[PDB]
């Protein structure tokens, strides 16, 4: 059974992968074993090659060959545009964010054993890619690269809604796990600064910060209004103890200045 | 206004031509006065009928092909509707079927004088039949395969041209016609079709997949040229077709429900078959044998299942203690050894099967069915219909299986699952593996085109007369689906479960029932206990004394029973009234129907009344075109089913009634317009698959009344005859003249087919068939010499006992 | 259809129900032998 949660932990379905970490958190420490998960997935990776791990996160749960490991970016989709096709791969690539998210962040494994080996891996490009051409424009963004000519029209308010709010959910996954990556591992800010964190991890964060609006966060609803702010300063207090403070101060200051704000409320009648 | 003027005139002229033509002593038969008008407008000199009907038969072509140029001019609206359209589909069909029954004509009569008028006709038809199906027609889109049997006897005057025109024809126009497309993708006029095979593949692949691989287990590709084009345009094809392997594996889940111990008996049959006929063969015996042991022999099969697991586990290794690890010691092995073997594992075989109940231990695929992501969607097969535009969008696609699997009580052992659309609801389907049912889908495609005949005729559709039709589509050659009619009871079900325990126990038990008491009149009167019973009774037993002994037996069966089923089944007498109406309605259709096609296996459970509305559903269309009068031991003089229980049921009223009047309408639409039908079945006995050998292996897997295997040693397999017999039923034929010429064709050297004959031609005292001509007759005396003959107590005496005559 | 019995792979008196206990081996959430009896009054249709 722990098996079967363990293979089923990648799957796209959100409340079906937060209960089957749950299950499989809650069941490992009491296997005949009676150890921590941490040292029961020390000693299963053993018998078999981390590539099993690293298929288990990113190859779906559903379908074995249909995570974000056989399309790291949305250029895979042979099919035509569609909305569904979108989402079902932002999906994928939110239930990747979230187990390498929960695994790392529960010291269950190493932030470089995992994602620092010279195995397949598909999560650093697949984010590099959504965060160069998706996190910072609408839905034209995600319509572009589904056989480009003969792009569509104008889309319904709640075909535009729901991509939005998987966008901002993706967003926010990418900046709590870059913060587990920072908070945990104190030497794994290298891996991170090949394609994650160079310029567009930082332009979408000085972007939220300033104007959320711009990225797609609804204001109308006070039940993400009320965390994106937590996550926006820890993701900011885990870069200032980085070494990556400098290129955030200059985004900061280059985006927010005083006299930015003094021509902005000179005049108030 | 002069396009529907020439329309006009033309078709005079063709009725004046065919009038003539029809008899030609009939000219003689008018006044002088109107003789020499239509000498005058024949425009011929030399008097001879031959010359007037070429004369009529040259103006009514050139007033034809005027209309339709004029047609041709200046008629191209941009919105192609059903009222613009009518005038120019009407030009076009009119004139392909005049060329097209012309040309029919010509290929009758071996001697041609008519060479040099019909040049141009094939070309004709081809063009104009493909620019009314570009207009949306129904009438063009039933007659494609007339065209693609012209395109095969006039290639060069219509290969290009149909090849340059079908390529702007819509590719859902030929969804109907696809597995004739699909068939004839290795022959040499293919090229006319890929471009449309390809446009349903890349299009409709749901469409084409079946078809396509029912087709692709018989290509015989020659060395040629245009052979290797042929192959690799199929390989492609192919190769597009087989998108994830989605339908293979769903056909081997379908697979693993059928019973391994009727594949193997059909594999024994079918290596017997070719262990006898020419000197024993190594490739296809050792190729039969690769084909069996890849999925009865290895326990190491993709999909198998606990139930074929089982047996694996049981009968793999006599499969290596009697055969040659391959087919060695098979190759070398006697006819006579290999008789005892195979019977001796039929035994041990038969003697444990216990089919499942669950679908997790037949079939694992189907029981964890779950939709992938980003993967092919599934679709329940038999949605594509050749009608309109489909909308894939709109099909049902398969969410999951039921896990309960039912299980029939029949020889086959056919399942019934339960597949769960998307859709949120449930479809029944009966699994029928190691069956061919492609014989069926068209016999259901030919009811289809009978029922759109009967939509199209005044007095059927202020009837509502239409025949209780269902999908069924064959996947491979040894497996199909068909659709499961719910609430439904077979016929002889409804009339035992309508009987008392006495009444019951009297019916199967008691030695003075009809059952035995039947056997042992045949015994009486023959001196054997065989199929050669009939065979001497034919011979012995005189009109009275049968008639006598049939009228005897009648007694001891209860006559109110189908009332009785009735009346238990409803609650006022507007409900039993309804019942009895829908019945006698659905059963007097279903007959003619069947008289029409030639069906001959009507037992009592090949009819099945639905519980709900009483109305009559045939199934099990195994013999057709007079199959079962022509190759059975035992001959079915009888053209349908109108035993003593339907006429009781009617009571007080007589056969003259209801039944009568449906009969007779059905009849008169169906003789009204019968060009699409004798089209429609021309195209049917016309299928390559339909041969005999076909129809060999589909009588061994039955046996119910077919003598044997070794029995009927040659063919006589006419294909010709059958749809000759059928234009002439159809032109005003008298039945006991039909079934003379079927017992004829049949039963020659038995020395009782006099006796044969004299049964079915009947007697001029007592039966009012023949007491008529043998053709010309009208709608109402074929109606009254059918229900004759079906009811003719001296047919019925002599019947074979599985019929049950006297219920 | 009714379900059927799954096929083996291989190989106290009349009228006498449980008593109603107390002894439950799950807490139930805050927001031994078995003892028989016969039926009540109320336990069956009259
Ligand atoms: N389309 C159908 N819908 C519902 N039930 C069907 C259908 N076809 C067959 N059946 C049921 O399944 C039984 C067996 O099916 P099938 O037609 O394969 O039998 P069979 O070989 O003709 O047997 P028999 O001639 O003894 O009836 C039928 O007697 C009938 O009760
Ligand atoms: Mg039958």
């Amino acid at each position: 059974l722990v098996k079967w949660l363990l293979a089923h932990c990648g799957r796209p379905q959100t409340e079906c992968r937060h209960k089957s970490i749950e299950l499989f958190y809650k069941f490992v420490p009491l296997l005949p074993g009676n150890r921590s998960p941490n040292l029961w997935l020390k000693d299963v990776l053993k018998e078999e090659g981390v590539s099993f791990l690293i298929n288990t996160f990113e190859g779906g749960g559903c379908g074995q060959p249909s995570g974000i490991l056989a399309q790291p970016t949305l250029l895979y989709l042979r099919g035509p545009f569609s909305l569904q096709a979108t989402l079902c791969w932002l999906d994928l690539l939110l239930a990747a964010l979230e187990c390498y998210n929960t695994f790392i962040g529960e010291r269950t494994v190493g932030a470089l054993q995992v994602l620092g080996t010279e195995a397949q891996s598909s999560l650093l490009k697949a984010v590099a890619f959504f965060l160069e051409s998706i996190a910072m424009h609408d839905i034209i963004a995600a319509e572009k690269c589904f056989g480009t000519g003969a792009a569509g029209n104008r889309t319904s308010p709640q075909e535009g809604e729901r991509y939005n709010y998987s966008k901002c959910t993706v967003v926010v996954r990418i900046m709590e796990f870059t913060t587990t990556l920072l908070n945990t591992s104190p030497e794994g800010w290298k891996l991170l600064k090949k394609d994650l964190c160079n310029t567009h991890l930082m332009r979408v964060l000085v972007q939220t910060l300033c104007e959320p609006a711009s990225i797609g966060f609804n204001i109308g609803d006070v039940q993400v209004m009320a965390h994106l702010p937590d996550v926006c300063v820890n993701l900011m207090k885990a870069l200032k103890m980085s070494p990556y403070k400098d290129i955030l101060e200059t985004h900061l200051r280059e985006k927010i200045t005083a006299q930015s704000i003094e021509e902005l409320c000179a005049v108030n009648l | 206004a002069f396009r529907d003027q020439n329309i006009l005139l033309g078709t005079t002229y063709r009725i004046i031509a065919n009038a003539l033509s029809s008899e030609p002593a009939c000219l003689a038969e008018i006044e002088e006065d109107k003789a020499r008008r239509i000498l005058e407008l024949s425009g011929s000199s030399s008097e001879d009928s031959e010359k007037v009907i070429a004369g009529l038969y040259q103006r009514a072509f050139q007033h034809l092909s005027e209309a339709v140029q004029a047609a041709e001019e200046e008629a191209q609206p941009p919105s192609w509707s059903c009222g613009p359209a009518a005038g120019v589909i009407d030009a076009y069909m009119t004139l392909a079927d005049f060329c097209d029954q012309q040309l029919r004509k010509e290929e009758e009569n071996a001697s041609v004088i008519d060479s040099a008028e019909l040049q141009a006709y094939p070309a004709l038809v081809v063009e104009k039949m493909l620019k009314a199906l570009k207009l949306n027609s129904n009438e063009a889109r039933l007659k494609f395969p007339r065209l693609l049997q012209i395109i095969e006897r006039y290639p060069e005057e219509t290969l290009s041209l149909m090849t340059k025109e079908i390529s702007s024809v819509p590719c859902w126009q030929f969804i109907s016609w696809i597995s004739h497309m699909v068939a004839l993708l290795d022959k040499d006029q293919a090229v006319a079709v890929q471009h449309s095979v390809e446009e349903i593949t890349d299009n409709y692949p749901q469409a084409i997949v079946y078809p396509f691989i029912i087709s692709s287990e018989s290509y015989s590709f020659k060395d040629t040229s245009t052979g290797h084009k042929n192959k690799e345009f199929v390989a492609r094809i192919k190769s597009k077709l087989d998108q994830g392997g989605v339908i293979q594996d769903f056909i081997n889940a379908l697979d693993q429900l059928s019973n391994p111990e009727l594949l193997f008996k059909d594999w024994s049959n079918d290596v017997r078959a070719e262990l006898a006929k020419t000197p024993v063969n190594k490739k296809n015996i050792e190729k039969m044998y690769e084909r069996m042991y890849a999925a009865l022999g290895d326990p190491k099969a993709p999909g198998l299942g606990a139930f074929r697991r089982k047996f694996i586990q049981t009968f793999g290794k006599e499969f290596d203690k009697h055969f040659g690890k391959g087919g060695s010691k098979l190759l070398r092995m006697k006819l006579s050894d290999f008789n005892d073997i195979t019977n001796m594992l039929l035994l041990k075989m038969n003697k444990d099967s216990k089919p499942p109940g669950n679908l997790k231990e037949c079939s694992p695929w189907m029981s964890d069915f779950k939709v992938e992501f980003l993967r092919n969607e599934l679709e329940i097969p038999g949605q594509y219909d050749g009608r309109g535009k489909p909308l894939p969008e709109y099909h049902v696609r398969i969410a999951g299986f039921d896990e309960r699997v039912t299980v029939m009580a029949s020889l086959r052992r056919p399942k019934r699952i339960i597949i769960r659309g998307h859709d949120e609801r449930e479809h029944p389907f009966l699994v029928k593996g190691g069956e061919d049912l492609r014989q069926d889908q068209r016999v259901e495609q030919l009811f289809q085109v009978m029922n759109g005949i009967l939509a199209q005729d005044s007095a059927c559709s202020q009837r509502a007369l239409q025949l209780r039709t269902y999908s069924v589509v064959p996947m491979t050659s040894r497996l199909g689906l068909i659709e499961w009619l719910e609430n439904t009871v077979t016929l002889k079900d409804l009339l035992l479960n309508t009987m008392s325990q006495e009444e019951k126990a009297a019916y199967l038990s008691d030695p003075r029932a009809p059952p035995c008491e039947y056997k042992d009149w045949l015994t009486k009167m023959s001196g054997k206990h065989d199929v050669g019973a009939y065979m001497l009774m034919y011979k012995g037993a005189n009109r009275t004394e049968t008639v006598t002994s049939f009228r005897k037996r009648e007694s001891k069966v209860p006559a109110d029973l189908l009332k009785r089923a009735f009346v238990r089944m409803s609650t006022s007498p507007e409900a039993f009234l309804a019942l009895r109406s829908h019945f006698a309605s659905s059963h007097a259709l279903i007959c003619i129907s069947h008289w029409i096609l030639g069906i001959g296996d009507r037992h009592l459970n090949n009819f099945m009344v639905a519980m709900e509305t009483g109305g009559v559903i045939g199934i099990d269309f195994g013999h057709a075109f007079g199959s079962a009068t022509q190759f059975l031991p035992v001959p079915e003089l009888m053209p349908f089913r109108l035993t003593r229980q339907f006429i009781n049921l009617m009571l007080p009223m007589k056969e003259t009634g209801l039944m009568y009047s449906i009969m007779v309408h059905a009849l008169r639409a169906f003789r009204s317009d019968p060009g699409l039908l004798t089209n429609t079945m021309d195209v049917f006995v016309k299928e390559p698959s339909f041969d005999w050998k076909n129809f060999e292996q589909k009588m061994l897997k039955k046996g119910g009344s077919w003598i044997q295997e070794i029995n009927v040693a040659e063919k006589n397999w006419y294909p010709r005859q059958k749809i000759c017999y059928a234009k002439r039923k159809l032109a005003g034929a008298n039945p006991a003249v039909i079934t003379c010429d079927e017992l004829l064709l049949g039963h020659e050297k038995a020395p009782a087919f006099r006796d044969y004959v004299a049964v079915a031609r009947g007697s001029k005292d007592h039966n009012i068939r023949a007491q008529e001509p043998e053709s010309g007759l009208s709608e109402e005396t074929q109606v009254k010499c059918l229900m004759d003959q079906a009811t003719d107590p001296n047919i019925l005496g002599r019947t074979w006992e599985g019929w049950e005559p006297w219920m | 259809p009714m379900f059927v019995e799954t096929q083996a792979s291989q190989g106290p008196v009349a009228g006498q129900i449980r008593a109603t206990q107390q002894q439950h081996d799950f807490t139930l959430t805050q927001t031994q032998v078995v003892l028989y009896r016969s039926y009540r009054h109320g336990d069956l249709p009259d």
